[PDB]
């Protein structure tokens, strides 16, 4: 037992068209957000950089760091982050 | 860990005989990803 759309096509009962983007926020880790700008980058003068989450502020100098795959980013001595993986061109960027 | 089920995976041309030796060989993600469930048993099929 159920009902019916009586849908005349002739004035005031035109109806709708509807998706619904309903949101969770404690279900389990993250897994969707939106796109980020992707601003160019710039070479030798200091900048506000935020790459990968990771902020900051230096001069992102070019580098040939031989970052493996994995390697969204890097570091070295006293947990300082030395060096970046600029994505979009997996390319190493001195910090 | 923390929901996010992390798959490991390593190739290597050791051919029997030397039973497991020094295995100084690291072990890189191949993919981190989020599952987020708990794990407490497992079967390996062949
Ligand atoms: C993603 O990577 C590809 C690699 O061919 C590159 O052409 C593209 O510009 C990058 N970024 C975007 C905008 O998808």
């Amino acid at each position: 037992p159920l009902q019916s759309y009586g849908f005349q096509p002739t004035v005031g009962y035109q109806p709708y068209r509807v998706v619904v983007l309903s949101f969770e926020l404690l279900h389990a880790p993250a897994t969707v957000c939106g796109p980020k700008k992707s601003t160019n980058l710039v070479k030798n003068k200091c900048v506000n950089f935020n790459f990968n989450g990771l902020t900051g502020t230096g001069v992102l100098t070019e580098s040939n760091k031989k970052f493996l795959p994995f390697q969204q980013f890097g570091r070295d001595i006293a947990d300082t982050t030395d060096a970046v993986r600029d994505p979009q061109t997996l390319e190493i960027l001195d910090i | 860990i923390d929901g996010y089920f992390k798959i490991y995976s390593k190739h290597t041309p050791i051919n029997l005989v030397r039973d497991l030796p020094q295995g100084f060989s690291a072990l890189e993600p191949l993919v981190d990803l989020p599952i987020g469930i708990n794990i407490t048993r497992f079967q390996t099929l062949l």
